[PDB]
């Protein structure tokens, strides 16, 4: 991970322009619902803008730190892979449903992530990594004594502090845990995506049970979806009331989204609040709205 | 947009 100049950040700049100009073509037909890449990029723009302003005169601490020289890397490689993607898979970017135009989706999800997590760390423009807030005290006390006030570990590090408290019974559940938790997709897991994970699938003390149960067993659960595609995914079961699946909340990073289909032929998306997932998931079940998870007959017990 | 749970 190299050292940042403002002269890389002009760069990162000019891609991310690039990117802007591909995702301005009529053919693609983008929305504007949340992940809105054309918004994304401006404001990923803005803000590193302010970053800038907040280190005048001190550009030789912002460039050795560590989080934002990774971000930097990070934005470099997926504006590039973004750049790749368009050159590659030409027509079918515009195929509706083609894997090519899936993958811009969820780099436009990954940009998404990347902005909350660049806000969080640089509240106003200036660091606070190493006083970040962590949400669940549990987790809190967790991070203090495995990597102490440190904004961004290795995943390799994450997971073997991880397995001394919570045992991961494999490497490839140690490979599903790290798909899900590193919501930047570039294999160090920040103390933001740390807290994004166990606000998530709290309680602690249950952490890795919870998420195998909604996350690893369940059909319902739905990784690196956005709001349309949950509703075009469910408009085949749109005669299949009680039909749902669910997923993280873009907008509401930390919080969960459930997408179901009602008896009166509405797709509605709903997020619950002073209610942890698995009850409103056992309650929608009693209560009829939450069957059929990915419309499949037969719907996991969370008892 | 985001509605109320059932
Ligand atoms: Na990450």
């Amino acid at each position: 991970p190299g050292t940042v100049d403002k002269k890389m950040v002009e760069k990162c700049w000019k891609l991310m322009d690039k990117v802007v100009r591909l995702c301005q073509n009529p053919k693609l037909a983008l929305k504007n619902s949340p992940p809105y890449i054309l918004d994304l990029l401006p404001d990923t723009y803005q803000h590193l803008r302010t970053i800038l302003s907040r280190y005048e005169g001190k550009m030789e601490t912002l460039g050795e730190n560590e989080y934002f020289r990774v971000f930097m890397e990070n934005l470099m490689k997926k504006t590039k892979q973004t750049i790749s993607l368009f050159k590659e898979g030409k027509e079918r970017m515009y195929e509706e449903n083609s894997q090519p135009r899936r993958n811009l989706t969820k780099l436009s999800l990954i940009f998404s992530h990347m902005l909350a997590e660049l806000k969080g760390i640089f509240p106003s423009g200036l660091f606070q990594g190493d006083t970040f807030r962590i949400t669940k005290a549990d987790a809190a006390e967790f991070w203090r004594k495995a990597f102490g006030e440190k904004t961004i570990v290795p995943w390799k590090s994450f997971r073997q502090a991880l397995h001394e408290v919570h045992p991961i019974s494999s490497g490839l559940e140690a490979m599903a845990l790290k798909s899900t938790i590193d919501l930047t997709c570039n294999d160090y897991i920040s103390v933001f995506e740390f807290d994004i994970f166990t606000r998530l699938f709290q309680p602690w003390s249950s952490l890795l049970r919870n998420w195998n149960s909604l996350a690893v067993t369940h059909p319902g659960y739905m990784a690196f979806l956005t709001y349309d595609e949950v509703k075009a995914r469910l408009q085949k079961f749109i005669h299949k009331p009680g039909s749902y699946i669910f997923r993280l909340s873009c907008t509401r990073l930390g919080q969960w989204a459930i997408g179901y289909v009602t008896a009166d032929g509405n797709i509605l998306q709903t997020i619950p609040h002073n209610k942890p997932l698995f009850q409103a998931l056992i309650d929608g079940f009693r209560e009829g709205f939450y069957l059929f998870p990915d419309g499949r007959n037969q719907n996991p017990d969370l008892t | 947009e985001y509605t109320e749970g059932p």
